[PDB]
């Protein structure tokens, strides 16, 4: 085996082509920006929600 | 050089099943936790064989 794949159909593994060495996949970071905020009218202070 | 063998008694071969056998690896993907389904030559349940 060299590859491999997850329940969602993705290479989640992967083998080394230059020893017996296998990887897996674990994220660095993610981000999901949505920013809340009162109408222009009233005021301008925002803020940011990750 | 080669010897013949002509003390081998002829008779037709008897038939047996082939219940859970035929089964091999599809690819060289690593597969955990998943029904992964494809196509590909492989012997029948429950087939006869000889
Ligand atoms: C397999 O086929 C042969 C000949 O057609 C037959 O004699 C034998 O009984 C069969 N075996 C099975 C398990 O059906």
């Amino acid at each position: 085996q060299q590859f491999g794949r997850d329940i969602a159909d993705t290479t989640d593994a992967v083998r080394d082509p230059q020893t017996l060495e296998i990887l897996d996949i674990t994220p660095c970071s993610f981000g999901g920006v949505s920013v809340i905020t009162p109408g222009t009218n009233t005021s301008n202070q925002v803020a940011v929600l990750y | 050089q080669c010897v013949n063998l002509t003390t081998r008694t002829q008779l037709p071969p008897a038939y047996t099943n082939s219940f859970t056998r035929g089964v091999y690896y599809p690819d060289k993907v690593f597969r955990s936790s998943v029904l992964h389904s494809t196509q590909d030559l492989f012997l029948p349940f429950f087939s006869n064989v000889t």
